[PDB]
């Protein structure tokens, strides 16, 4: 159980593991589920948002942010953590633009944000950012990339990944989908049905689906799904979820 | 006896720094392994690749990197510590090039980054970056060098080195090969590395599960051995 | 003690929770209830004033920060007051540099950024104050509830504090009129909400209630015993 | 795995523990269930039989919804802190 | 229950079966019990 | 197990309480009883001396002090804590009489003093400030544009306008008595008589000239602390 | 628990480190000071030097300014530090305002210094209590006691250190208006209070007298034998 | 006694800082090293033996020069030794810049002792787990010093610390004489390495540096092999 070793993030285990980042893993797996898929000419994002109370307005706690004009922001974990990480990432992108004069590559932004989130992982006076976030972009001269960065600090490249209480579940049902060929039009449908099947209705009901994407379909610009395409995706979901 | 294994800055009885050994054990926690072999004018680095699913982008999960245009790097352990340490190494190499006007020798790069890790393990403000490093390169009047760095800041040159879960058996196999006193040509060095990995793992891996980097005197650039050439090398090893 | 995981905000539970943050969240459950409603063009904040003794004035729970934006506090006096001076300084800085009112969403975003630092970094205690934010901007009225977990929500309504679940379920019963109500209707709805919070022996007297209303053309104005008198004259009688 | 009691779990739990009570049908167990956020299990005993004893507090009335909401509001937190220095 | 049994009869509730008066020594537990015994028209039992 | 949360002010109880602040609050009861009452004609402040030795110089022990000619103070808690608080209050009142060249209202006085208070857990203490909550409860009274005004300050930084507030060792009992002895139309003379009556009922010893310090602030005159002869006059009636 | 932390309130509202520092004075030595009509006197029990200590550097009574003096009880290093700081502050005050420092100002400075030394961790409180004496510009006799808690108070005649309670009761029973009519009467009172606790007499007592701006000279060990001859003479005179 | 063996700023009720003693225990577990001061010069040596001949012995050197006439050897931690070398070089070169004269070895030892005892001043920073042997020649006199993790520094006609240091010290005190010559000093040093070398020293298994009137120089592998053969 590691008692006496997991009171700080600068203390290793007898097996050689920092238990703070593992507890952050646990917190992320105890959070909401978000999927993303990169299409042929862009990337799309999907958030399963639980309406804890109908008193909450729609669009509250918006979770699919956009770090840059061409870079989105999907994230699972703590909303305060999500906003702080988004803010530091936005400042990083703005500094990159101010110093280097062009758009930040997704891989380079992921590397910088992973270094920064690591800088909060290994200190003792601070705590690792217990939230896992997504990076997505589309550049006409670079391509499309997707990255998942967890509080552990590892920024690996995933074609399309999920984070939350249905990590393995979403892996099982996103593996059956063929991915690399179709574009956002034929990928939003799959994302919608995947999100609507991973959610549990008997327990943790009352969820809504919000979506966002980046790509040439909006001129390499990240934005939420248009209301018409949004209701069309919901209609395909209700038809396909039967 | 015990109870002194809580702070990096606390000396236990018998003067034993527990937490540093805890970090060394954390090196293994990555679950991977890596080996480096050096020839007369070549130095081959090979590392294992484990993919939980096809869902990941294999082009970004490389475990070996390039510090400067002629200095390559491989490492293992926690991947976040790995990328932070390669960022610091690149920063230090660029600073050295800026200040002194010529490329960083492998030995000096290892020395400086090991000094950084020592300062990390000397003061209690830092978790000592629990990832081990292996650096390769070519230097004039000395030839190829292979150097290893560890979180404790202990650095040393190696004719052949290893890391990961299978450290001790890989080192024993390396000793068994080097005691025969053979020249280790470039293809021979690469094949010794592949055979070491395959036997210590007992897997006889498919060529898609290994990343290889090599630096030679005729190719001072750190060349990441592409899929075509690694296929050639290791399927030739298969038939050879 | 298995709860050695709640002595500072910088440690996680084995189950992946920050119990200090949860205690800060429960802290604002101690303060008196406060419910807010918003119309097509008008947002109301109505709170239940409390007094240390009947021989002394009731504790103010509605705070004016700027002509268009207003806040209501429920929790620690110190943290809420500090947040209020921070709000006033930022609203003034926005008026000085941009000559435009601070957006409600932007104000709440900077509130979240400010209050996350105590949650993330050792030192300052987490801001254990539940804030109800009601203002006006381009797309009309907004009600923002900033939970002391450094989180905020865009809500049609919210009651935060002691026995606020009664008001929550009252509003859950009465969504269907909030959007289309005028000033008097929404005010009476909020008053019925607090009356639901208040037990049987007590009633919403003049000294007991505090009402803050903002709108498109009407600034964030807070009413008192004499000022709440016309608004409570239209108030009905308690359905007891 | 024993999860958090559900709304139906509550409704039936105070129904069975209160099956010995003379509760009038004027109550609404489901709304109590939806106000039983973080009220779990043995907290029947509180809401439930303490609601019988609150009907005693209320003056030996029928087990109407009034005492059930009261018990929900009180449960373990029936004590009122009434604490200063809180705005 | 003792002086008003009919209310728990027509409320269909079993009267309280046991009560524990736990507190620090000298608080008055014994004395309060004896006082309520006197005022409940029932004889007090002392079991050391 | 409370013990893990009393150590330090930056801890939160499972009930969300500030145990260090609560201990500071209870530390007010270590101080002597102070009673202030608000009337239309003004405010009067009555306190207990608690003289340790007859050889003591009564001028040294200060339970009521002047922040400005228009305002008055009362203390209960640590002497040095209140000394810093009162010095800051006087500096602030001169800051206002500098910036706006006007007499600054008692509610703003308690605002600024509470700003110095509740700063214990603030990162601006890097130059040096309270790492611990201030341990004195303040009673502010005076006359401003809103007429006579009395404010009670809580070491947590909270303030409330009170018609009649009692702080110190006997705050509960004195407050309970003031609850029924106070009327809104009470004159200054009868209010001060009632205040000394409460002190007599509350104080541990007999009331003599060296047991009570008395203060008054009225719209007409400035802050006046009752002299020995004035104290004798006001105590001979009672 | 709640004792090993300077800035942590106890559940019963005590800063126990401050009270422990205050109690540390009671383990010092008796130091009693009385203010008269035109004089102020300082009586302190002197540690009998065994065989080799140089009494010139065992200074228990020191003057902060030409118009103020002070005796201390507590750890000597703390007393030396506070003496240096307080006399530096007297000189800086004369730099700022050019007039001699009043006893109230220097006592307030000493109290504030001790207080700022007892409100944060990593700073141990000054465990010394000092009796401040001196005359103002208008020559009013004032005497102040400073407490390691960081507070000060005006005392007509106070005693600190070990046995300070006995000297306090003695002064309560013997301090009269006519007892300060003459300098010799004040001296008789102060030596009587001293010999209450240090009954050996003769040595082990040091005295200092400040008249109306005489730049006090400590009573030298020729008339302490003379003054104790006077004390013994009056003592066999009333008995 | 256990509650005081955890910080460097708390005195044990009986003795002194226990973390310093534990750093010394770390020192005594290091690689054996022997320094000998002859009449005309000084010699210091150490054992470089390590498993996995794969290791490049030339890559790192345990004997390093500080200036043209000052050299040093250690026993204990490696990286701490490197850091000490860096700080010593910086300090000696600062002295050179200020005075434009080769730094006397006594002042170098004093300054390095001050810098290492600086790490012992406060908590949060562990003391160096390394003891230093300083060799130097100046004013027609060979100087040999030992620098401690505690910051203590003392002189030594001939000493040996590290593993099996007590036996080496007994050997030295049963061998050393005040009229020893440089070559005989090297012979005695290699013999001291031998009596606890445990495994047949080679030319590269040990590392020996020498200082004399002609400055300090670490012996090349060829001369080391020649001396090893001469001793046999
Ligand atoms: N509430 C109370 N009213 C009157 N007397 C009390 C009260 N509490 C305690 N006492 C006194 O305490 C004394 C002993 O109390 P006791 O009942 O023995 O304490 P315990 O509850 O530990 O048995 C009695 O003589 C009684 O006078």
């Amino acid at each position: 159980i590691g008692t006496g070793y997991d009171l700080s993030a600068s203390t290793f285990s007898p097996d050689g593991r920092v238990f703070q980042v593992e507890y952050a893993m646990k917190a992320v797996e105890n959070s909401s589920t978000a999927i993303g898929i990169r299409c042929k000419d862009g990337v799309v994002f999907g958030v399963e948002k639980l309406v804890l109370s109908k008193l909450y307005e729609e669009g509250s706690n918006k979770r699919l942010f956009n770090v840059d004009r061409h870079v989105g922001m999907a994230v699972a974990g703590l909303l305060a953590d999500a906003r702080s990480l988004a803010d530091i990432a936005r400042e990083e992108a703005s500094n990159f633009r101010s110093n280097f004069g062009y758009n930040i590559p997704l891989k380079h932004l992921a590397d910088r944000v992973a270094m920064y989130v690591h800088a909060y992982t290994l200190y003792s006076a601070v705590r690792p950012f217990g939230c896992s976030f997504m990076l997505g972009s589309y550049s006409v001269n670079d391509g499309a990339q997707l990255y998942m960065i967890d509080p552990s600090g590892v920024s690996y490249g995933y074609w399309g990944c999920a984070i939350g209480k249905a990590r393995q579940a979403a892996k099982t049902e996103i593996e059956k989908l063929q991915m690399k060929e179709m574009t956002c039009r034929d990928i939003v449908k799959e994302v919608a049905k995947i999100i609507y099947i991973v959610h549990d209705e008997v327990k943790d009901k009352a969820f809504e689906l919000e979506l966002s994407w980046v790509g040439e379909l909006t001129n390499g610009r990240h934005e939420i799904v248009p209301k018409d395409i949004r209701e069309e995706a919901e209609k395909y979901a209700k038809e396909s979820l039967k | 006896s015990a109870g002194f294994d809580r702070h990096i800055t606390i000396f236990s009885p018998e003067g034993r720094l527990y937490q540093v050994e805890y970090a060394f054990k954390a090196i293994n926690q990555g679950g991977l392994t890596s080996v480096a072999v050096r020839g007369k004018d070549c130095a081959v680095i090979v590392t294992q690749k484990k993919v939980p699913d096809k869902l990941l982008d294999s082009s970004t999960v490389t475990h070996l990197f390039k510090i400067t245009e002629n200095i390559g790097c491989v490492m293992t352990g926690m991947t976040a510590d790995s990328r932070s340490q390669v960022q610091r190494a690149r920063y230090e190499a660029a600073n050295w090039k800026y200040k002194y006007g010529y490329e960083i020798p492998v030995d000096m790069l290892c020395k400086r980054i090991a000094d950084i890790s020592q300062v990390y393990t000397q003061n209690a403000e830092m978790r000592p970056l629990g990832c081990c490093m292996i650096l390769i390169g070519i230097d004039e009047e000395q030839g190829p060098q292979v150097y290893k760095c560890d979180p404790a800041g202990y650095y040393c040159g190696f004719k052949a080195t290893a890391a990961g879960v299978k450290q001790t058996e890989s080192t024993s196999f390396l000793e068994k090969k080097v005691k025969k006193k053979f020249d280790w040509t470039f293809e021979q060095t690469v094949e010794t590395a592949i055979t070491c990995l395959s036997t210590v793992l007992s897997i006889d891996f498919k060529p898609s599960e290994i990343e290889v980097g090599v630096v030679t005197v005729e190719n001072p650039k750190f060349r990441i051995l592409t899929e075509a050439e690694i296929d050639a090398h290791l399927v030739a090893l298969a038939e050879r | 003690f298995r709860n050695q995981y709640d002595n500072d905000v910088t440690v996680w539970s084995p189950q992946g929770r920050i119990h200090q943050i949860e205690y800060a969240m429960e802290a604002v459950k101690q303060g008196s209830a406060t419910v807010g409603l918003k119309s097509k063009t008008h947002a109301v904040l109505v709170a239940l004033k409390r007094a240390q003794s009947e021989l002394a004035a009731h504790q103010k729970k509605i705070l004016h920060v700027d002509n268009h934006i207003g806040i209501s506090i429920a929790g620690l006096t110190a943290d809420a007051r500090l947040l209020c001076n921070f709000m006033r300084q930022e609203c003034l800085d926005s008026r000085f540099v941009f000559d435009r009112p601070l957006p409600v969403s932007r104000l709440v975003s900077l509130i979240g950024s400010k209050t996350q630092i105590p949650t993330q970094r050792y030192g300052r205690r987490p801001y254990g104050v539940g804030l109800l934010i009601a203002g006006y901007d381009d797309m009309g009225p907004h009600i923002f509830q900033t939970c002391p977990s450094a989180n905020y929500f865009d809500c049609r309504a919210m009651s935060i504090g002691a026995r606020s679940q009664s008001a929550r379920t009252y509003l859950e019963r009465h969504m269907s009129e909030f959007m289309e109500c005028n000033l008097n209707e929404l005010v009476k709805h909020g008053l019925r909400a607090l009356r639901e919070t208040l037990p049987a022996e007590q009633d919403l007297t003049t000294k007991n209630v505090s009402i803050g209303i903002v709108g498109k053309d009407l600034e964030f104005t807070i009413y008192d015993d004499d000022d709440v008198s016309p608004f409570l004259e239209g108030l009905e009688e308690r359905p007891q | 795995e024993f999860p958090m009691p559900n709304e139906e779990a509550r409704a039936r739990i105070m129904q069975i523990h209160s099956r010995k009570m003379n509760v009038s049908p004027d109550v609404n167990y489901e709304e109590l269930a939806r106000c039983t956020d973080d009220f779990n299990g043995a907290q029947c005993k509180a809401v439930c039989v303490e609601a019988g004893m609150i009907a005693l507090r209320r003056g030996a009335t029928e087990l109407t919804h009034e005492d059930y909401m009261e018990g929900i509001l009180e449960v373990q937190a029936k004590k009122k802190a009434n604490l200063q220095y809180y705005a | 229950p003792l002086l008003h049994p009919e209310r728990f009869v027509n409320l269909g509730i079993e009267p309280p079966k046991g009560v524990l008066l736990f507190g620090p020594p000298g608080t008055g537990k014994t004395l309060c019990a004896r006082a309520v015994a006197n005022r409940t028209d029932a004889c007090f039992i002392r079991v050391i | 197990t409370r013990s893990e949360y009393d150590r330090g002010v930056n801890t939160f109880s499972p009930e969300g309480r500030l145990f260090q602040v609560e201990y500071a609050i209870e530390a007010i009861k270590l101080g002597s009883t102070a009673i202030g009452i608000q009337t239309s004609e003004g405010v009067c402040l009555a306190v207990e001396k608690r003289i340790t030795s007859p050889l003591m110089e009564p001028s040294s022990i200060e339970k009521i002090v002047e922040i400005d000619a228009h305002i008055g103070c009362a203390m209960s808690g640590l002497i040095k804590d209140a000394k810093t608080l009162i010095d800051k209050a006087r500096v602030e009142t001169q800051n206002h009489w500098f910036t706006y060249n006007e007499t600054m209202t008692v509610e703003s006085v308690t605002q600024a003093v509470s700003n110095l208070a509740l700063q214990f857990g603030e990162e601006d203490a890097d130059p040096g400030a309270m790492s611990r909550p201030f341990g004195v409860a303040l009673l502010f009274g005076g006359v401003d544009e809103k007429g006579p005004q009395l404010f009670h300050m809580d070491p947590s930084g909270t303030f409330v306008q009170c018609d009649a507030r009692a702080i110190g060792s006997a705050s509960e009992g004195a407050q309970s008595s003031l609850q029924e002895v106070y009327h809104k139309s009470m004159t200054l003379k009868e209010a001060i008589k009632s205040s000394l009556i409460i002190l007599k009922q509350v104080m541990e010893e007999k009331l003599n000239a060296t047991n009570i310090e008395l203060a008054t602030v009225q719209p007409g005159q400035n802050f006046h602390m009752f002299t020995k002869e004035e104290l004798e006059e006001v105590i001979k009636d009672i | 628990s709640y004792d090993r932390a300077i800035t942590v309130f106890s559940p019963d509202g005590h800063l126990f480190q401050v009270e422990y520092a205050q109690e540390a004075v009671k383990k010092g030595s008796t130091a009693v000071g009385v203010r008269g009509r035109d004089i102020v006197v300082l009586g302190v029990e002197k540690k009998s030097v065994a065989k080799l200590q140089d009494e010139r550097t065992v200074r228990k009574i020191c003057a902060l300014d030409d118009n103020v003096c002070m005796a201390f009880a507590g750890l000597t290093a703390d007393a030396r530090i506070v003496i240096n700081r307080a006399r530096v502050e007297c000189q800086s005050h004369r730099l700022t305002v050019e007039d001699p420092v009043t006893v109230e100002y220097i006592t307030r400075y000493i109290a504030s210094l001790k207080q700022r030394y007892t409100q944060s961790n990593g700073r141990r409180p000054f465990g010394i209590s000092a009796l401040i004496v001196g005359f103002d510009f208008d020559g009013t006799p004032r005497l102040y006691q400073t407490d390691p808690s960081g507070t000060y108070h005006a005392w007509k005649a106070n005693a600190i250190g070990r046995g300070a309670k006995s000297v306090r009761e003695f002064l309560e029973k013997n301090y009269t208006d006519e007892a300060i009519e003459t300098d010799d009467l004040t001296i008789k009172l102060v030596i009587k209070a001293l010999l209450e606790v240090v009954q050996s007499g003769g040595k082990n007592i040091e005295l200092a007298v400040m008249r109306r701006d005489q730049s006090l000279k400590i009573l030298n060990p020729e008339e302490i034998e003379k003054y104790v001859a006077e004390i013994e003479k009056e003592k066999e005179e009333n008995e | 006694e256990r509650g005081y063996s955890f910080s460097l700023t708390t005195f044990s009720p009986s003795g002194k800082l226990v973390q310093i003693e534990y750093a010394l225990a770390a020192v005594a577990g290091g690689a054996p090293s022997v320094g000998i001061k002859a009449a005309n010069g000084v010699v210091l040596a150490t054992e470089k033996k390590q498993k996995s001949i794969l290791y490049d012995e030339r890559s790192v050197h345990k004997v390093e020069p500080i200036t043209k006439h000052i050299g040093l050897v250690y026993s204990g931690m490696g990286p701490d030794y490197r850091v000490l070398v860096h700080r010593a070089r910086k300090l000696a070169q600062q002295y050179y810049l200020v005075y434009q004269e080769p730094i006397p070895t006594a002042q170098l030892v004093q300054r390095v002792a001050s810098v290492m005892q600086e790490y012992t001043q406060s908590g949060g920073v562990r003391p160096f787990g390394v003891s230093l042997l300083i060799c130097g020649w100046n004013e027609g006199r060979p100087y040999l010093f030992q620098s401690d993790p505690s910051g203590a520094y003392f002189a030594w006609k001939a000493t040996a610390m590290g593993k099996n240091y007590v036996n080496g010290k007994t050997f030295l005190e049963k061998r050393y004489n005040e009229d020893l010559e440089l070559e005989d000093a090297i012979h005695t040093a290699i013999l001291t390495l031998k009596e606890s070398f445990e495994g047949q020293m080679t030319e590269d298994n040990i590392e020996v540096g020498i200082c004399n009137e002609a400055g300090f120089r670490r012996l090349t592998p060829t001369e080391v092999k020649d001396y090893l053969a001469a001793i046999a």
